[PDB]
């Protein structure tokens, strides 16, 4: 119910680099590294990207980074490509001891 | 030497956890030493004797 | 092949309950976190609970006390979820998800995120 602030949709050209903010509170996403990023496909399940702020797990292209700032969590996809048309959502642990899902991001890649 | 001075045998949740550093016997130390950092940045050493702990080390293969 | 096998496609009438399994393959449960996540049509992911099948420890998200009991036994690899009383709200797809571990000569560190979900269980509620 209280979910992490996200943009609705972010779209760019095909090679294009693109930016997710992801903004909480103090209590979540301003209180700790415990920030992670999924990407989810349509009638797929979400595939982990980014966990602890910046690492990416074996696997996840160098294209994909993360970063974080105050109460504010940035993924950035660089090189954009049609199989990076998904949605995407930040997750965030809180001081109230549960975990807490981003709005989700729809990203679309803009044709010609 | 070893490292702590006292143990504690309570159970502390993986939410409080940063890392959790095992040390066998030898290197200055004849008994075997689990210091467990906590988010708080709180540095506690913990009982071998704990269940949780057991149940931990039983598993980490 | 080291994945989360969920139960079969569920479809229920309103006021029932469901309970949806979650197998660990090619793996164990170990000293792994395991986290019930939601997902109505067309709409976001919903943490629902956890629990931490070695020490038995659950935890649930506000909305979801009293609704849903997670359940683990940790000498079959197998993770439940009952959520009772199902309405409208609850037609979603449920996953069970992993939350692992990273370790060196440095130590044992928990990682707070989700890194093996499970294919995922269709929940149908007819009215």
């Amino acid at each position: 119910q209280s979910a992490l602030t996200q943009p609705a949709s972010v779209s760019a050209s095909p090679g294009q680099s693109i930016t997710i903010s992801c903004t909480g509170t103090s209590s979540d996403v301003g209180a700790y590294d415990w920030v992670s990023w999924y990407q989810q496909h349509p009638g797929k399940a979400p595939k982990l990207l980014i966990f602890d702020v910046n690492n990416r797990p074996s696997g996840v292209s160098h294209r994909f980074s993360g970063s974080k700032s105050g109460n504010t969590a940035s993924l950035t996809i660089s090189g954009l490509q049609a199989e990076d048309e998904a949605d995407y959502y930040c997750s965030s642990y809180t001081r109230r001891d549960t975990y807490v899902f981003g709005t989700g991001t729809k990203v679309t890649v803009l044709g010609e | 030497r070893c490292r702590c001075v006292q143990e504690s045998s309570v159970f502390i949740p993986r939410r409080f956890i940063d890392r959790i550093q095992i040390l066998p016997r030898g290197n200055g130390c004849p008994r075997k030493e689990i210091i467990v950092w906590k988010k708080n940045k709180s540095i506690v050493c913990v009982d071998p004797q704990a269940e949780w702990i057991q149940r931990m080390m039983e598993v980490l293969r | 092949q080291v994945q989360l096998v969920q139960s079969g496609a569920e479809v229920k009438k309103p006021g029932s309950s469901v309970k949806v399994s979650c197998k660990a393959s090619g793996g164990t449960f170990s000293s792994y976190a395991i986290s019930w996540v939601r997902q109505a049509p067309g709409q976001g992911l919903e943490w629902m609970g956890g629990i931490i099948p070695i020490f038995g420890t659950a935890n649930y998200a506000q909305k979801f006390q009293g609704r849903v009991t997670i359940t683990a036994d940790e000498s079959t690899s197998t993770a439940y979820m009952e959520l009772s009383s199902l309405r409208s709200e609850d037609t979603a797809v449920y996953y069970c998800a992993r939350e692992p571990d990273y370790y060196d000569s440095s130590g044992y560190y928990p990682i707070d995120a989700f890194d093996i979900w499970g294919q995922g269980t269709t929940v149908t509620v007819s009215s």
